[PDB]
């Protein structure tokens, strides 16, 4: 208990293993240690530290934030086999400034801690616009279809699609920086949707099973497709292919021949968790030398959100289709739902990543939070809703206090 | 530090830091005029300036 090994970072670069003393006090070492290291690196022919006009010498951590001078280095939770940077903090000290006629000061000191509006955000907020819009066109159009199942809806979407998708073109065409291909991106991402109710609009007679499968349908192959020549934007095109997947399959056996839909409920339900199981395994096959294992991790991390994702929005829609307060044994499909929310609330802890641990945690209180809801709008009555409103606000205050607690 | 008489900072220790007079030298402004004719909003101006 002595002394301690760690790793201490120097100039440019350099790690160097190093024995402390585990007691006496940091800043006793940090001249006698700077010696060692200009030592070494004269011996190894490289260039030593040097300081520049006014500063100090000073011992860090990897995060850079500087020890307390006085303590010691077993007052600090420093153990052995850690490591330390050494490091050159410059004179803060300049003179203070004054303005004192009010109008001026207020502009001048304004004009420092923000930012102004500029040509480069303005065009964004344009994309972001016309995207707004076409969801909200496609919305009003697809919204006419199911009074009128005549031609207009689908010719009147189709020729948007082609148009949105050629401006689109010649923007990922002509992109030289980011701020290029977030503007494009947007306006690609948008096109998806008018194409999507343009080809599950033209199957005529009333709207339902038949109508449905072509949608889906179009609608993976288009998130699939564009993925696969952009390459960017990851999360957002792949959770759409698993909502759409998924629901073709079902989609066609319903039009095909189904008995019921808790038939098909169960039969998504099961193909979820059976893919939970499976996710970070799909995530891995899925995905100077060094660069090569950068771009596969955060790839790998990506599909891995999205899937997650995606699955959870199906089982709540599933969940919460399946349970029922009029259907037989009433008090089944709700301790079934408890069982499946015990399963993610606990697997959740599996997740170091934090929007991957977080998003499977809040899946699990979504499926409970809603069922109670259902339970309360329909069968409504004094008791119902005064039960149900207790238990979902002691729910979530009871996981807030295990965590606070 | 020297102290062969060019030298000026010789013998001279830093104690903190605090207020000095600027190198600055203001000229007062010429025909100034009088306190009745002052107008109100650049006199304080001038005097808080």
């Amino acid at each position: 208990p002595q002394a301690v090994v760690v790793g201490v970072m120097a100039g440019e670069g350099v790690q160097i293993g190093v024995l402390l003393d585990a007691n006496a006090p940091v800043s006793v070492m940090t001249d006698p240690l700077l010696k060692v290291v200009n030592s070494r690196l004269r011996e190894l022919g490289e260039a030593p530290l040097e300081a520049t006009g006014r500063g100090r010498w000073a011992l860090c951590l990897v995060d850079g934030a500087p020890l307390r001078a006085t303590q010691s280095l077993t007052e600090q939770d420093v153990y052995d086999g850690d490591r330390l940077w050494i490091r050159f903090i410059a004179d803060t000290e300049r003179r203070s400034q004054v303005i004192e006629h009010i109008s001026t000061a207020v502009a001048s000191d304004l004009s420092k801690r923000f930012a102004r509006i500029d040509p480069i955000v303005a065009v964004q907020v344009g994309a972001s616009m016309v995207a707004t819009g076409v969801v909200l066109a496609t919305g009003v159009l697809g919204w006419w279809r199911w009074h009128h199942n005549t031609w207009l809806t689908t010719i009147y979407t189709a020729v948007i699609g082609v148009l949105v998708l050629a401006v689109a073109m010649l923007l990922l065409m002509r992109a030289k920086t980011d701020a290029d291909r977030r503007v494009a991106d947007i306006m690609l991402m948008s096109a998806i949707m008018p194409v999507t109710v343009a080809a599950a609009a033209a199957p005529p007679g009333p709207v339902g099973s038949p109508q449905a499968v072509l949608g889906f349908g179009v609608l993976t192959v288009a998130a699939a497709l564009a993925l696969r020549f952009t390459g960017r934007r990851l999360g957002i095109y792949t959770t759409i292919v698993i909502i759409g997947a998924l629901t073709m399959l079902a989609a066609l056996a319903r039009m095909v021949a189904a008995t019921s839909a808790v038939t098909l409920l169960s039969s998504l339900l099961l193909i979820c968790v059976v893919a939970y199981h499976a996710a970070p395994a799909l995530s891995r096959r899925l995905a100077s030398s060094v660069r090569d294992v950068l771009l596969q991790a955060e790839r790998a991390r990506s599909f891995l959100s999205g899937l997650l994702t995606g699955l959870g929005v199906m089982v709540v829609v599933c969940m919460t289709s399946l349970c029922d307060p009029h259907t037989g044994q009433r008090w089944l499909p709700l301790i079934l739902a408890g069982f499946t929310s015990g399963f993610l609330l606990l697997r959740g802890r599996s997740y170091v990543d934090r929007w991957q641990s977080i998003t499977l945690a809040g899946t699990a209180v979504i499926i409970a939070a809603a069922v109670c809801v259902r339970y309360a709008l329909e069968l409504s009555s004094p008791l119902a809703v005064s039960i149900v409103a207790a238990i979902l606000v002691l729910l979530p205050a009871a996981g807030m206090a295990a965590a606070a607690h | 530090r020297k102290p062969d008489g060019k030298d000026l900072n010789f013998g001279v220790v830093r104690v903190g830091v605090g207020m000095t007079r600027p190198e600055v030298t203001w000229g007062e402004p010429q025909n100034m005029p009088t306190d009745i004719e002052l107008e109100p909003v650049t006199g304080k101006a001038l005097q808080e300036f």
